[PDB]
RNA sequence: ACGAGACUCUGGCAUGCUAACUAGUUACGCGACCCCCGAGCGGUCGGCGUCCCCCAACUUCUUAGAGGGACAAGUGGCGUUCAGCCACCCGAGAUUGAGCAAUAACAGGUCUGUGAUGCCCUUAGAUGUCCGGGGCUGCACGCGCGCUACACUGACUGGCUCAGCGUGUGCCUACCCUACGCCGGCAGGCGCGGGUAACCCGUUGAACCCCAUUCGUGAUGGGGAUCGGGGAUUGCAAUUAUUCCCCAUGAACGAGGAAUUCCCAGUAAGUGCGGGUCAUAAGCUUGCGUUGAUUAAGUCCCUGCCCUU
RNA sequence: AGGGCACCACC
């Protein structure tokens, strides 16, 4: 049980991001951007994988099954109010953007923002605290 | 030079710049004679034992 | 003879929780996989059957000091709340998990709505609690 | 009869025990049946506030506190007795409030 | 430099493990991870196995601190 | 009919014993006097029995109630409460010399189980956060 | 009724070797308790702690830095579990280990610095500094290390009371000790 | 300190000097004795008062006393 | 209805500290001299049968350049209940 | 003679006094549950009731009035043997903490607290007054008070178990504290009650702490800045994000140079809770408890202040 | 030149 086995996995490839297979499965896949602690735990208590074994003690198949349920969690009853990306100003629909998607939804938002030109987009495009932070004094 | 012990006798008073030392006078405990006087950094009092590791040197009033 | 007061709280609440969980007949909510039980925790909780021990706690309480509702269960969980780069404070526990739970034992017969409001034990539910209480005490002896 | 419940209340301790043994002398020497004071917890009033008028030097702080002390009595009496009892002179400050 | 322990045994630090641990006199978490180059979680699961197995002996258990010794 | 009703204190703490004739059972807030938490402090409330003996408790039954304070004041006061109305005890209904010898031993040991500590949190004053601390002082 | 630290360590065969801490370290007799945790005011007066027992001392020593001010409960639950591990270590009283690394960790010349000039430390003193650089050296070796505080802490009691020079407390007297005989 | 001020060692040495018949060595009776013969608006001034007085007492048994004409 | 007024006289005028006030500040306003107006309210005090009194006035008394001029006798107490 | 002291408030003691259904205890009766065994005058009950047609005694615990109590009083030592100092016994206590606070001053601050006020200025295109919008927050930088941290004497997830101070529905005046039930994952929403208060919130189930769990020396499950998306609440109005909630993002920081602050006992420090501000509301302040030390009982070396020549 | 005092001084 506590030899490790042959087919243990040092490095994984998940959506193009390295997952280290010595930690524990819930905090390895924190690795991936777009996935935290929460969601991390949620989508593992939705495939039915043992929290207490390692990311490489995963196999191929338990592996491609968090993956899809990471990547399709409405079709898992995740919840809409668990997603970072809920009612998208363009299409409306609620999902849960990874890695490039997240970078590329996050650069899509400040181009919006500065496309019409509003004041947050101006501050974002200036490089100033955008959340009415008082710049006086912090943040040099 | 061997260690000694000492037996303070009698608190002389507080020396030092901030007067941290205490001068104290020591009765010897393997000759009753020979008490001497000596400088002692700490909480000390009558009857206290001090441990001499140069046993020749005297207070000179710091 | 063996009441409550008598073993250790710790290793009774394990018990009753076993208890409940074996004999399978208390209702859980849909989302308890998904939800945390306070807005100050951080994660969900580490046992997947943290409901039955959540239950087993809420019953014990109700038999220490009857009368508690929803708002007295959430004072009951309810800790502290770190808050980034601002000082702590007391925050109180989920509301629907405390009336969910207690929903759930009123359904098992062991707690009924009082008189002068809130929850209360059964005779039934009392006397489940005092066998688990002499359980307990045996095995520890 | 009917339950008469006094209830006074002061800023001053003096007085209002002065007040309070005078009515339960009263009571006595009517023979009724009357409940000694029964003191309830005294109130602190407090305002804490800066003692300067403007905003400059040490940050000095006056701490006024006004205290309110409470007492009850219970007697079993007719109203009218009860009211003749209350009719003695009551010293300035002490407020009294009869319920029946 | 930075430490790099094992989080599963190996076939030769299982045999050092189950050959060397149960002689020491104090068996501890930590001591066992500073020795055979583990962590703390293997450890721990490890020092429960073999009390499992009886090839040590419970001095002490705490949350934050347990204490083993050989038989 | 023979009992007593001793308070012990500790800040805050207060702890009524009610002794009365009895087979030897003590109690506190109707739990085992081996069940009071912490049990870091376990000693301490067994202290007046270890020092006893159970022979001087068997002819008792202690029930102790206690409010107020904290963890650790409420068990100085427990144990206070049980050795005070255990001398109480002694000295009303039994001979003076048993109490005087219970009490000789138990000041010995430890004053504390039979005269009340007094010291009481200092009030806060301005122009620090606490009763002596003065708030940070600068000059230029 | 013989009254045993934590129901386990007695203090009836401990020996102090040194006669002039003999009065400075409360460890038997009278001084002979069940926990390590008195409650009592032995800062009213001076001198009077020369009456708390040597284990809470060294219990209310433990109580550092700022995060760890006022936990008591916790620095006798390190005590207890550093007295378990020293006693699985060396098979003798740990409370006898506890006394002998305050004897060897004691400095006995200081130099008081008035250029410096060397002066006897008296026995409280003695004790007092033995204490704190016994838990020092205890939370610097747990300091950002796997090993526990009571692991730590016990190894360090070990060593002192060997008098190795693995010992912070002993490396320090050692220290202060030649920079006495320097400014001798 | 426990330095006495002059008012207490003058109201001591005064009533000492009125009343040396009915005081003593006991400072609870000297206590009683300043109270029943003098007017001390508070009860640790008199306390005050009443110790000196005994410790004056006592010094006037051993001997003289130049500030007390009795 | 309800509120009825009454007026009374001060039993002892001098030892009144608002009446005396009133009665310098009157006397001010009237043009007489300060040292004159604060020795008289003085001595009516003192007469009156008080164990000390104290007087000051400050402001402009004398130019641009303000001051206080204070008048004291008796006895006079100020620290405690 | 003022100031000091005395004084007032506060803390600690009283099984002595006064006396309480807006505080309780004990006893008894009824009820619930456990033990057939050893079933009892048993154990647990913040379950109900016992002056309140009539059914029980008391004040230890709580409240708060009166009085008492401590005086360097007793013993030993030092001292001119005075003033007083040191130690010890008995004792709740042998230095609790504050408030008040002299003469004489400062061109100290405040005319932006005032229907306090001299003079000057302005007074209808106003420096009056109201309304709308913006600003007071603006960011290459320097300084001060602080909060959170740098982790394992820890973080996380469960479980267990303890406070005290005090506020609460308002002249104008809109705005109170909230139990319980239901809906929601949360912030929240709906219903229905109590409290103008020792009566209801409330036995104020506080946090730290305690017991287990996972993590394992890795800028790491330490830290939580910055930032995206969504949901609520206050408000006439939330953009320059009011506040709150959820998911996500995951910066510096590995204990801090010269320099420098505060502090000696229930103190420092840790920890939370009230009050003020408040429609919305604490990283501030003013109080409160809780856990609870190391060091010292000295000196004039530094910084100052004071006295004498 | 000498002597006092203070954790808003030091030790
Ligand atoms: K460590
Ligand atoms: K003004
Ligand atoms: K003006
Ligand atoms: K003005
Ligand atoms: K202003
Ligand atoms: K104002
Ligand atoms: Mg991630
Ligand atoms: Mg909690
Ligand atoms: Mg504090
Ligand atoms: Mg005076
Ligand atoms: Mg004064
Ligand atoms: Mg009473
Ligand atoms: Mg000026
Ligand atoms: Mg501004
Ligand atoms: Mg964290
Ligand atoms: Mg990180
Ligand atoms: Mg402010
Ligand atoms: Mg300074
Ligand atoms: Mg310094």
């Amino acid at each position: 049980s506590l030899v490790i086995p042959e087919k243990f996995q040092h490095i994984l490839r998940v959506l193009n991001t390295n997952i280290d297979g010595r930690r524990k499965i819930a905090f390895a896949i924190t690795a991936i951007k777009g996935v935290g602690r929460r969601y991390a735990h949620v989508v593992l208590r939705k495939a039915d994988i043992d929290l207490t074994k390692r990311a490489g003690e995963l196999t191929e198949d338990e592996v491609e099954r968090v993956i899809t349920i990471m990547q399709n969690p409405r079709q898992y009853k995740i919840p809409d109010w668990f997603l970072n990306r809920q009612k998208d100003v363009k299409d409306g629909k609620y999902s849960q953007v990874l890695a490039n998607g997240l970078d590329n939804k996050l650069r899509e938002d400040l181009e919006r923002l500065k496309k019409i030109r509003a004041h947050r987009g101006l501050r974002h495009f200036w490089g100033l605290r955008v959340r009415g932070q008082h710049t006086k004094t912090t943040g040099r | 030079q061997p260690i000694k012990l000492a037996r303070v006798t009698k608190v002389l008073g507080r020396t030092g710049s901030q007067g941290q030392c205490t001068q104290v006078r020591v009765e010897f405990m393997d000759d009753t004679s020979r008490s001497i006087i000596r400088n002692v950094k700490g909480p000390v009092r009558e009857g206290d034992v001090l441990t001499l590791l140069e046993s020749e040197r005297e207070a000179r009033r710091l | 003879g063996v009441t409550v007061k008598d073993v250790n709280q710790q290793e009774f609440v394990r018990a009753l929780a076993a208890f409940l969980k074996k004999s399978g007949k208390l209702k859980v909510p849909e989302w308890v996989d998904t939800v945390k039980l306070a807005k100050h925790k951080e994660l969900a909780p580490y046992d997947e059957n943290w409901f039955y021990t959540r239950a087993a706690s809420t019953a014990r309480h109700l038999y220490l000091r009857g009368g508690a509702g929803v708002g007295s269960m959430t004072k009951i969980y309810g800790g502290r709340q770190r808050n980034g780069v601002m000082p702590s404070h007391f925050s109180r526990g989920s509301k629907s998990v405390a009336r969910r739970v207690l929903q759930a034992l009123e359904g098992l017969k062991m707690v009924e709505k009082d008189q002068d409001g809130g929850r209360k034990l059964t005779p039934q539910g009392q006397r489940d609690l005092d066998r688990i209480a002499g359980q307990v005490a045996a095995a520890n002896k | 009869i009917h339950r008469i419940r006094i209830t006074l209340t002061s800023r001053n301790v003096k007085s209002l025990e002065k007040v309070c043994a005078d009515l339960i002398r009263g009571a006595k020497e009517k023979n009724l049946k009357v409940k000694g004071p029964v003191r309830m917890p005294t109130k602190t009033l407090r305002i804490t506030t800066r003692k300067t008028p403007c905003g400059e030097g040490s940050k000095t702080w006056d701490r006024f506190q006004m205290r309110i002390h409470k007492r009850l009595i219970d007697l079993h009496s007719p109203s009218e007795i009860v009211k003749q009892i209350t009719s003695i002179s009551i010293e300035p400050g002490v407020e009294v409030e009869v319920t029946i | 430099d930075k430490l790099n322990n094992l989080v599963l045994f190996d076939k030769a630090t299982y045999d050092k493990l189950c050959k060397e641990v149960p002689n020491y006199k104090l068996i501890t978490p930590a001591v066992v991870s500073e020795r055979l180059k583990i962590r703390g979680s293997l450890a721990r699961a490890a020092l429960q196995e073999l009390l499992s197995k009886g090839l040590i002996k419970l001095v002490s258990k705490h949350r934050a601190q347990v204490i083993y010794t050989r038989n | 009919l023979q009992s007593v009703q001793v308070f012990g204190r500790k800040k805050t703490a207060t702890a009524v014993a009610h002794c009365k004739r009895g087979n030897g059972l003590i109690k506190v807030n109707g739990r085992p006097l081996e069940m009071i938490e912490p049990r870091t402090l376990q000693y301490k409330l067994l202290e007046p029995v270890l020092l006893l003996g159970k022979e001087r408790f068997a002819g008792v039954d202690i029930r102790v109630r206690v409010k107020g304070g904290g963890h650790v004041a409420q068990i100085y006061a427990i144990r206070q409460s049980i050795s005070k109305a255990l001398v109480a005890y002694y000295q009303k209904y039994v001979d003076e010399a048993s109490k005087k010898e219970i009490k000789d031993i138990l000041i010995q040991y430890d004053r504390t189980l039979l005269v009340a500590d007094p010291r009481r949190c200092e009030s806060k004053k301005f122009g620090g956060p606490g009763a002596r601390a003065r708030y940070q002082k600068s000059y230029r | 009724p013989d009254i045993k630290l934590f129901g386990k360590w007695s203090t009836d065969d401990v020996q102090i070797n040194d006669i002039s801490l003999q009065d400075y370290i409360a460890v038997k007799e009278k001084y002979a308790k069940y926990l390590p945790h008195s409650a009592g005011r032995y800062a009213a007066k001076r001198f009077r702690k020369a009456q708390c027992p040597i284990v809470e001392r060294l219990t209310n020593s433990m109580m550092m830095h700022g995060r760890n001010n006022g936990k008591k409960l916790m620095t006798v639950r390190i005590v207890k579990h550093a007295f378990e591990i020293i006693h699985l270590l060396t098979g003798e009283n740990p409370l006898q280990v506890l006394v002998n690394a305050i004897i060897n960790s004691g400095p006995r010349e200081d130099s008081t610095r008035i250029r410096r000039q060397a002066v006897d430390v008296s026995p409280l003193r003695r004790v007092n500094q033995a204490i704190w650089l016994l838990c020092t050296g205890a939370r610097e070796a747990a300091f950002r290390n796997i090993k526990t505080i009571a692991e730590c802490l016990a190894d360090e009691l070990i060593n002192a009371a060997k008098g190795s020079s693995n010992s912070y407390a002993i490396k320090k007297k050692d220290e202060l000790e030649r920079v006495a005989k320097s400014n001798r | 300190g426990r330095v006495r001020t002059k008012t207490v060692k003058k109201a001591a040495r005064v009533i000492i000097e009125k009343y040396y018949t009915r005081l003593g060595n006991d400072f609870h009776t000297n206590k009683r004795v300043c109270e029943e013969i003098a007017i001390i608006p508070s009860k640790k001034l008199r306390n005050k008062i009443a110790g000196y007085v005994t410790h004056l007492m006592k010094r006037i048994q051993r001997g003289p006393v130049r500030g007390i004409s009795i | 209805g309800s509120v009825e007024l009454y007026a009374e006289k001060v039993a002892t005028r001098g030892l009144c500290a608002i009446a005396q006030a009133e009665s310098l500040r009157y006397k001010l306003l009237g043009g007489l001299a300060v040292r004159r107006a604060c020795y008289g309210v003085l001595r009516f005090i003192m007469e009156s049968g008080a164990k000390g009194c104290e007087v000051v006035v400050s402001g402009k008394l004398r130019g641009q350049r303000a001051k206080s001029m204070k008048f004291v006798d008796g006895l006079m107490i100020h620290s405690g209940d």
